[PDB]
């Protein structure tokens, strides 16, 4: 679910340039085991 | 109490 | 305020009488004809002078063991011709013309009984059906392809009859049993294009039926305006008149008395109560009153058979100067209001088959 | 002693100021109204109307009714025949009902709000039964004395009502309006008078989100505080609106699962530097180059997540090196308490887990409390904060697992085993499809439970909720009843059904509305569990508009998804197209003659 939501909206957080707050989102569910380490740099490279 | 009481399809 | 009876009729069906319908959409000069319908018959008549009402002619449902409701006139461009639609017990709307003799428009999808009937105030093809159903229908008759339903998911979970269209065409009323009034902006633009879309079709064009809306949030409603039903509100331009069985009668605008009724956000719910024109003896709900063509008066009668009727000009409710209009024979229940297309004729509609016909002292 | 006169009195001073402002709107709106008219009677004098010609005589149609309107005055009472009208096929009626696929809960209603019309007809002999309605509501009717409230000055009044001046007016306050709270709420309102409006949409400090650059440098906590406070992890979304308060998310982790292969890798890392490298460990004069309160946000978000990777801070944040945020994570850490970080291993290794001993724990689980087998509950999340899973234990005195969502911790002999039916969950001896629930994609590797979860095609067949295997269903008049359903390609003996999808709701409310909802004879309700039910009225799924038999083609069967007690159905014998869709209510004998008497059968012998 990570990528592929980031995959298509990941421009429209550009837009709306909320990325610190969107990463504090990403922060939960490594906090809720959700998702661990490997898939946080994917989400901050598809930012840039 | 009773005003609240309403079965009026016609008159009363 | 100055006027009199001076003519009143009686039909031998007996049933209660419903809907009357004075054909604004006509012109001048031409022979003025009145529109009604009791339990199963549709009736069409006009008055002249003389106090003489001259038969015309009038049709009557003779398979469906329905009672009819609710009727309204109708005009078709494409044919110069006028039409009307009537509505009952089981709310399928029928749209006959006189010059062809028979309503041959079949509209079927409805679930109990259409309570409401009114045409777009431009479009002379479109009328949404607010029903026993808790829903709210819109057809385009001249395309024949139904429109977005209003409502739903926060639909009206009680029973809804009144509701009336602003008469730029942008906002839509509704309220009744519920005692909710819950009311929906046309001007949105995903229902300014359903429209378009919706006015041209072809069932040729593709196997998928037309695909219309189904709006759920409206714009404002309340149910702190009437402890009781609410079933005679329309509406008086930007503001809007209000009315319940406790014999009162009274406006309001949305927000505060500052607040335009477009600015508004759908979220708000703040509330300003304004207008005293009261009456008394008619406790009961399902009536009709009415507002003259011209929107200089307001008119109704009671079930005891008086009238309560004022103005609509700068007269206003810090005194509420009363006008009390009655007629001792006529007192059994004036389910029904309706006037000439100006302040001149009235016609006072009774229970008991019967009609009476007021008109102007000027 | 009360505000209401003086309320009347202040009323009619500003509704004094209020008759030219009255008369503005209505003088304005006239205006309006006057460019409105005559616009549509441009129109209307644009578009011609043709002239209405009257009947005449029809040849053909001579056998018909006549009618003649008596006219109520001396007038001739005019004549003319009747005739009739088109004909159109009826439908059954339907309430104007909502497309739903989910579930939803709604509080209980404590208002009557309501007072539904019916026919008439029963109301000469049952007609307290409303009265006794609202006695279910607890004489709480709709419009009760509201008359708007106070506000503004007024609501500044009633403050001093409080004070003596003066006794009798504040108790007045808080006693006839039906939104009168107590006279504390005076005092309170009193303090509130400091203000008199909202701070904003936040708690009354700072606490704007960080992209806005006015965030204030919240810790750690604070800032997660909104997250947790606003998400549910049990349907893993935020306000999951099937489940309101679920847990604080503290718990227990190791935290040497990273290989460490810590390498200047980055320009001025905590590498680059063998002092600076030394010292990182131990702690276990920064560049002047500051640090926003917005920077320093993420700073103790971060510390938490990892302690020790700053790497990857610096991989995360681009303004400044590891370094400078290695020391400003040196420098935070100065100030700032420890962490846990801590590691362990739990004495349960290897072996004493047979699962005969949770069905051992069953065999418990059954000779006290599920022996009757009808004792079913919402499911809780059985968490233990110092305890174990004990007698006690949220579930056990429920009687179900500890589940995953739950916080008895992996060691838990009530957490269910697992579903390893290697042909397929679907069948007798996959205890799993004993089991209520469906096959869960964790723990049928063995039926596909998680394979190719995007993908339809699988071996088992307790895998439906889960995606959402819906058929195609018809919607028409039904043979029995009204309107119907029906399936549109053939299916086979115990296969799926889509689930019974609906709202759901309390059983006094449903009582309520079932006496009601029987009044006019209506039934949208499935019994859910011992503790709740399952509204279909408004929303309501596709299945909702099928019918009964005694002997139907198919079944409904009890699911619990996951912990939701769901009912889906399932086919009683062989379905191909064009056949209904009915289903066993499984109602009162008396109550089904009531309401479903109808059987479509007649005497073979
Ligand atoms: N087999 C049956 N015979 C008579 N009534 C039935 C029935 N099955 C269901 N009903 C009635 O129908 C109600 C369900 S709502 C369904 C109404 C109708 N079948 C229709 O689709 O239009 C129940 O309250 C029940 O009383």
């Amino acid at each position: 679910a990570c990528m592929l939501f980031v995959e298509n909206y990941g421009q429209k957080i550009i837009k709306k340039n909320l990325c610190r707050n969107f990463m504090l989102h990403l922060v939960s569910m490594h906090d809720f085991n959700l998702i661990s380490i490997m898939s946080i740099d994917k989400a901050v490279t598809k930012l840039r | 109490x009773x005003x609240x009481x309403x079965x009026x399809k016609x008159x009363x | 305020y100055s006027f009199k009876c001076v003519n009143s009729l009686k039909e031998d069906h007996n049933q209660p009488l419903f809907g009357v319908q004075f054909n604004w959409h006509s012109k001048e000069g031409d022979p003025l004809v009145f529109a009604t319908v009791g339990s199963n018959r549709v009736t069409l008549y006009e008055c002249h002078s003389q106090g003489e009402i001259r038969l015309l002619q009038s049709y009557v449902d003779a398979d469906a063991d329905e009672n009819f409701y609710t009727c309204a006139w109708t005009y078709d461009s494409n044919t110069s011709h006028p039409l009307l639609a009537v509505a009952g017990s089981r709310g399928i709307i029928r749209i006959i013309n006189p010059i062809t003799m028979q309503c041959i428009k079949h509209y079927v999808g409805h679930g109990n009984a259409i309570n409401e009937l009114k045409f777009h105030p431009r479009d002379p093809n479109l009328l949404l059906s607010v029903s026993k159903d808790h829903a709210l229908r819109l057809w385009n008759i001249q395309t024949d392809t139904l429109v977005a339903i209003f409502g739903g998911v926060e639909g009206h979970r009680d029973e809804v009859l009144s509701a009336d269209y602003d008469l730029l065409g942008e906002k839509i009323m509704s309220c009744g049993m519920d005692h909710s009034l819950k009311l929906w902006r046309i001007n949105s633009k995903r229902m300014m294009n359903a429209i378009k879309e919706s006015y041209d079709y072809n069932p040729n064009k593709t196997n998928r039926p037309f695909i219309s809306q189904k709006i759920h949030f409206p714009d404002f409603s309340t149910r702190d305006i009437h402890r009781n039903y609410v079933d005679c509100v329309r509406w008086l331009g930007d503001l809007i008149l209000s009315k319940s069985c406790e014999n009162a009668i009274v406006c309001w605008k949305p927000g505060k008395m500052e607040d335009d009724i477009d600015k508004i956000k759908p979220s708000e719910s703040n509330v300003t109560i304004l207008g005293r024109f009261d009456y008394s003896q008619c406790d009961i709900w399902y009536m009709r009153f009415s507002m003259d063509f011209w929107q200089k008066m307001l008119a109704l009668g009671n079930q005891v058979g008086k009238l309560y009727v004022w103005d609509l000009e700068v007269e206003d409710p810090h005194k509420a100067k009363c006008t009390t209009l009655t007629h001792h024979k006529c007192g059994a229940a004036i389910r029904q209001t309706s006037f000439s297309r100006d302040s001149s004729i009235l016609i006072a509609v009774c229970d008991d088959a019967s009609i009476w016909r007021w008109d102007r002292l000027r | 002693k009360r505000v209401k006169s003086e309320y009347m009195r202040l009323r009619q001073l500003k509704r004094f100021r209020r008759a030219d402002e009255v008369k503005s709107m209505f003088s304005s709106n006239r205006q309006k109204i006057l460019e409105r008219t005559e616009i549509l009677n441009q129109e209307w004098k644009q578009r011609r109307i043709q002239p209405v010609h009257i009947l005449t005589s029809v040849s053909s149609l001579r056998g018909t009714r006549e009618c003649s309107v008596t006219s109520d005055l001396d007038f001739p009472t005019q004549v003319i025949p009747l005739k009739t009208l088109n004909a159109v096929a009826s439908v059954p009626i339907m309430y104007s009902w909502s497309p739903l696929q989910q579930n939803f809960m709604v509080e209980d209603e404590t208002v009557l709000h309501n007072i539904p019309y019916m026919g008439d007809e029963v109301l000469d002999q049952d007609g307290t039964f409303i009265e006794e309605l609202i006695k279910n509501y607890d004489g709480k009717v709709h419009g009760d004395r509201e008359c708007g409230f106070i506000n503004d000055e007024i609501f500044v009044e009633l403050v001093n009502a409080l004070g003596q001046y003066s006794d009798k007016i504040f108790e007045a306050i808080s006693s006839m309006f039906p939104d009168k709270g107590t006279a504390e709420e005076l005092k309170e309102k009193y303090k509130e008078l400091t203000e008199q409006q909202l701070p904003g949409a936040l708690p009354p400090e700072c606490t704007p989100n960080i992209d806005g650059p006015n965030a204030k440098s919240v810790q750690r906590e604070q800032s997660l505080h909104s997250f947790h406070t606003l998400f549910c992890r049990r349907c893993f979304k935020y306000d999951c609106f099937l489940h309101f308060h679920a847990t604080p998310n503290t718990y227990k982790r190791k935290n040497t699962e990273t290989a460490l292969d810590n390498k200047p890798c980055g320009p001025q890392c905590y590498q680059h530097l063998e002092g600076a490298k030394e010292f990182a460990a131990a702690l276990t004069p920064p560049e002047n180059v500051e640090w926003s309160g917005a920077e320093a946000s993420m700073f103790r978000v971060l510390i938490g997540t990892y302690y020790d990777n700053f790497c990857a801070i610096a991989r995360l944040i681009g303004t400044k090196t590891c370094r400078q945020v290695y020391e400003f994570r040196v420098k935070e850490s100065s100030i700032i308490a420890p962490a846990p970080a801590e590691d362990v291993d739990t004495p349960p290794r290897k072996k004493k887990r047979k699962h005969r001993l949770w069905a051992a724990h069953c065999r418990k689980i059954q000779l006290k409390k599920d022996g009757s087998s009808n004792h079913v509950y919402n499911y809780q999340p059985c968490d233990h904060p110092r305890q174990p899973c004990d007698s006690s234990c949220p579930c056990v005195i429920a009687q179900n697992f500890c589940e995953k969502f739950c916080q008895c911790s992996s060691e838990c002999q009530n957490r269910f085993p697992g579903c390893r039916c290697k042909a397929q969950c679907n069948t007798k001896q996959c205890p799993c499809y004993l089991a209520v629930r469906e096959c869960d994609p964790d723990l049928c590797l063995t039926c596909g439970a998680a394979d190719h979860w995007d993908s339809k095609n699988v071996s088992c067949k307790n895998c439906s909720i889960q995606r959402g295997s819906k058929k195609h269903l018809l919607l028409a008049p039904s043979d029995v009843a009204g309107w119907g359903i029906f399936i549109k390609d053939p299916v086979q003996k115990n296969e799926f059904i889509s689930e019974y999808c609906g709202e759901i709701i309390s059983q006094d409310e449903a009582d309520r509305r079932g006496k009601v909802y029987d009044k006019y004879m209506c039934s949208f309700l499935f019994n859910l569990n011992n503790d709740f039910v399952v509204d279909a009225t408004r929303k309501g799924n596709k299945i909702r508009f099928a019918n009964h038999s005694v002997n139907p083609n198919c079944y409904a069967k009890v699911m619990m998804v996951n912990g939701d007690h769901r009912i889906g159905i399932f086919a009683k014998r062989a379905i191909q197209t064009g056949e209904e869709l009915f289903f066993d209510y499984r109602y009162s004998q008396a109550d089904a003659l009531k309401y479903v008497g109808i059987e479509r059968e007649m005497e073979i012998p």
